[PDB]
């Protein structure tokens, strides 16, 4: 029933807009079925199925054609999925790295409650096995242990399935981190410190950021600034404004008793 | 994440989407209360054809989110299936905050000397018209001349 | 057959300051609450709890409800004889034979006292008539022949949810005594329907029932259901807990004063297993010091056992001996230990008492223990450490806490500024600290600044003792 | 619920147990573990 849903099976990229026109085919899905308010009977649910594998294989077009919307829609479908009250569904084959993706993604957008409810939503299958998940998340310790090399024993073997521009956008992650913390409470640093904190020897990106963020390239040294902390008195007087505290304090204190 | 099922711009998504929210917005509260600026966008499309439909849902999520003025606001833009219905809990309340502000609007206006007032917005005046009736043909004109009162009019 | 005249006396002074004390404290009465009788009728629902009920067993099978079900009538002032036809029924216990006419035959007899006649106009009496009887049905889940009653019994309940929001033509407030029923019972809703499986559309009965309490009623309902969706959500998986994020209206006049002690216990579970220590800690902390008595064992136990989990990830944790029931040594077996693995600098002990008692970890079932513990580990270090050396070296903190590099210790010291623990800095050729501590810090004014939360938390306090002298 | 026979019935803690893990220990002992040194 309805065989051209899958014309676009094995090759996934003769187009961008062949895989627009599985678009097309995709919404006449939408306007026939609609999935998610689809109660029971679940054989109106094995196209169904069928579209829960063609959409794990619209996520990696997304991630395929770099759409962030797109990812996290499709993305947004993968997680209705498995919400949908028939939950005695046949194996998902993605099931393992969808899950790592957003989460990698997460990992490249800098969460921090998202990342424990994707702790909440399947925990007993993280440390067993699942090396899609199990590698992001003692890989996520080992980030907030301490190890920024961590992330290149890590990118040995991190393709997973197109897991590159995810640790692209992770090592975009280091990088303006770095930005942050270059110096943060630090005396100085010296090139070096650039090779090691920073890599790629010398682009003029870490150029750019001796120019960006308004910073002091010494020779063959590095400063924030003269200072790095700008001058803190902010106020050389911290009494007036306490007697301001004394004006409506003590009108609280008055009208009650 | 079911309003981020919503990157396609025309409205026929938006009517699968609305297709859940006739069925689970009650577990998703939480989840509708976030997408109230999204349901702002359908509500200001006018391309957006089932806008009646996102000031009913606006008027359910502020409705439980204790939103009342703007439960009146999308109260008024729910469309003309507003005033039929006979809900024990939703519409009789808040149609009873919209008569409120109806009778308010008529003590105000009433004040209010040579016009210049709020006008009657469309989807006013159903169930005075409607509930109205329910209360002439009960042949029980107290509350008929309850309303007389409520408009001092 | 001399035991059972004990509930027939217990029950006969329950309905009577509850039927015709809380009704003729319900007819004009309440300003507020007049009705003493309903936390009276709660304290013996207490009782009952303490107490076996009415007639579980009782030496016989199903006395009371076929009995004083009947005949209220709320009539002419011969009505005193009905309560007297309700005493002298004593003697078919006593001295006939007692037969079985409950959890079969309830079911017309909850329709007897409104087919005696139109009995009384306040739905207390129906909702006393229809918990007072099957409240003392809910605690025997043998699962045989017991669940389905207190199933099709709460849907009488969910008759007493439509026999409460439609009662009156609307807004006598009975739900200040209803509510006070439908909290409990609620509660025994959520259990039953929770001892078999998830609820899905009482879900939604606890939706609308949330949306009927919203402002006409805005009494004991709010609360009490916010702690059945609560733990809706909390016994579920985490998906629903952006709804306080966002419709935070948690906020009665408290009145239960241990519903908002372990309400504010469960959203401290909400924010700790969000990602929180200080606000955690401290709900874990004002919700301790709000736990009410030492009258039920375990119940502040086990809650207690996971109470000081987030500041079992602070690092800065002591051991729990006084809090310690000798019957809950045998359950904190794991976990005296695993206080003992957190405060020893220990890794083979750190996933040895993991390793040990990883499936009570998972009755616990809060695994954001680990993920963050030996995080915790290495914070309590570099605490303590750099709470005690002004200019100590990486050198010497990092291959004493095995770090066998500079570059992580650079890291650790990095990411401990970033923390904000300590200004320490580092002589930056190779690593090897450059530091201080920081004492001559400020001592004078900035107590005073805290002396304005201090006194207008204080003031604060005063205008509590104002409106407390408000209440005779 | 307290139906049973009963109704008759960091500081220093982490380092109370982690002190009473020692009980017998040489947490201390200066002229114990400091003078082994030279006695040889």
């Amino acid at each position: 029933m309805y065989e051209q849903l899958k014309g676009e099976w094995n090759r996934k990229s003769p187009n961008l807009s062949k895989c627009g026109e599985e678009l097309g085919r995709l919404k006449l899905v939408l306007l026939e079925l609609n999935f998610l308010p689809t109660t029971g009977t679940k054989l109106t649910k094995q196209q169904l199925i069928l579209a829960r594998d063609i959409l794990e294989i619209g996520a990696q077009w997304s991630i395929l054609r770099k759409d962030i919307p797109s990812f996290e829609r499709y993305m947004a479908q993968l997680k209705c999925y498995y919400f949908d009250y028939k939950e005695q569904l046949p194996e998902s084959a993605y099931m393992h790295q969808l899950l790592g993706l957003n989460l990698l993604f997460l990992l490249s957008q800098n969460r921090v409650a998202e990342f424990h409810t994707e702790l909440e939503r399947l925990p007993a299958k993280d440390i067993q096995t699942n090396v899609y998940i199990k590698h992001p998340v003692s890989l996520e310790q080992y980030l907030m242990e301490g190890s920024y090399n961590k992330v290149f024993l890590a990118k040995g073997n991190i393709p997973a399935e197109s897991y590159t521009f995810f640790i692209d956008i992770l090592l975009d992650t280091i990088r303006d981190e770095i930005a942050g913390c270059i110096e943060k409470a630090y005396e100085k640093i010296l090139f070096t410190e650039a090779t090691r904190i920073l890599f790629f020897n010398t682009p003029k990106k870490m150029t750019d950021y001796a120019k960006k963020r308004g910073w002091v390239l010494g020779p063959n040294n590095y400063y924030s600034f003269a200072s790095q902390q700008q001058k803190p008195e902010d106020t050389t007087i911290p009494s007036t404004e306490l007697a301001k505290q004394v004006i409506e304090y003590a009108r609280q204190l008055e009208m009650i008793v | 994440g079911i309003i981020s099922l919503l990157d396609e711009d025309e409205p026929q998504l938006k009517e699968f989407a609305l297709h859940k929210l006739n069925a689970v917005v009650n577990d998703f509260w939480a989840e509708i209360s976030e997408s109230v600026d999204k349901i702002e966008v359908l509500y200001e499309d006018e391309g957006f054809r089932s806008r009646q439909f996102a000031a009913l849902v606006a008027s359910k999520v502020f409705y439980h989110l204790g939103a009342f003025e703007e439960s009146l606001n999308y109260a008024l833009g729910a469309g003309d299936l507003f005033n039929v219905n006979d809900n024990s809990e939703y519409v009789e309340t808040i149609i009873a905050k919209c008569i409120d502000h109806y009778t308010k609007q008529c003590v105000e206006n009433a004040d209010l000397p040579e016009g210049e007032k709020k006008p009657i917005d469309q989807r006013l005046e159903g169930i005075v018209n409607k509930m109205f009736q329910r209360c002439l043909d009960d042949h029980k004109y107290k509350q008929a001349i309850g309303i007389a009162l409520e408009t001092r009019r | 057959p001399p035991p059972p005249p004990a509930p027939q006396d217990v029950e006969m002074k329950e309905e009577a300051a509850t039927g015709g004390g809380s009704t003729g404290e319900a007819d004009g009465k309440t300003a507020a609450a007049a009705a003493e009788h309903s936390q009276r009728e709660l304290d013996t629902v207490t009782l009952e709890d303490i107490k076996e009920h009415v007639k579980q067993l009782e030496k016989a099978v199903s006395g009371k409800e076929p009995r004083f079900v009947l005949r209220a009538l709320r009539m002419l002032p011969s009505t005193s004889r009905r309560l007297n036809h309700y005493v002298l029924y004593k003697a078919v216990q006593g001295f006939f034979t007692s037969n079985n006419a409950t959890r079969d035959f309830l079911l017309p007899f909850l329709e007897e006292p409104m087919d005696t006649e139109a009995d009384l106009q306040f739905r207390p009496r129906t909702g006393k008539a229809a918990s007072t009887p099957l409240l003392p049905e809910v605690e025997a889940y043998l699962q045989l022949l017991v669940v389905i009653f207190m199933m099709n019994s709460k849907r009488y309940k969910e008759a007493q949810k439509i026999s409460d929001d439609l009662m009156q033509k609307i807004s006598t407030q009975n739900r200040r005594a209803l509510d006070l029923v439908a909290a409990k019972c609620y509660y025994y809703h959520a259990r039953v329907y929770e001892f078999l499986d998830k609820l899905d559309v009482v879900r939604s009965f606890l939706h609308a029932r949330l949306r009927t309490a919203t402002l006409r009623h805005d009494a004991d309902g709010q609360a009490t259901l916010l702690n059945l969706l609560l733990r809706n959500y909390l016994h579920y998986s985490l998906y629903d807990q952006a709804e306080k994020l966002v419709s935070k209206s948690v906020f009665p006049e408290q009145a239960n004063n241990n519903e908002w002690a372990r309400y504010l216990y469960y959203t401290g579970r909400i924010k700790a297993i969000q990602l929180e220590y200080s606000e955690a800690r401290r709900t874990m902390t004002n919700a301790l010091r709000k736990a009410p008595q030492h009258t039920a064992v375990g119940f502040k136990q086990t809650v207690h056992k996971l109470l000081i989990v987030v500041e079992l990830l602070l690092g800065e944790i002591p051991d729990r001996l006084q809090f310690r029931q000798p019957s809950l040594k045998r359950s904190l077996m794991p976990y005296f230990l695993l206080t003992q693995a957190v405060r020893t600098g220990n890794l083979a002990k750190f996933n040895q008492v993991l390793d040990q008692f990883g499936e009570k970890f998972q009755a616990d079932g809060t695994y954001t223990l680990i993920i963050r513990l030996r995080h915790n580990v290495i914070k309590t270090g570099v605490r303590m450490i750099s709470l005690s050396y002004s200019r100590i070296s990486l050198a010497d903190i990092a291959q004493k806490l095995q770090l066998d590099s500079p570059e992580d210790a650079e890291f650790i010291v990095a990411k401990a500024i970033r923390d904000g623990v300590i200004e320490a800095s580092i002589n930056h050729e190779k690593g090897y600290v450059q530091s201080k501590e920081m004492i001559d810090i400020y001592s004078t004014r900035e107590p005073q600044l805290a002396f304005h939360q201090r006194i207008s938390f204080c003031l604060d306090i005063h205008n509590m003792s104002v409106k407390a002298m408000r209440f005779p | 619920m307290s139906e049973k026979k009963q109704p008759v019935d960091e500081d220093n803690w982490d380092d109370d147990n982690v002190e009473d893990d020692f009980s017998n220990q040489l947490r201390a002992e200066l002229e114990k573990h400091g003078y082994k040194m030279e006695t040889s």
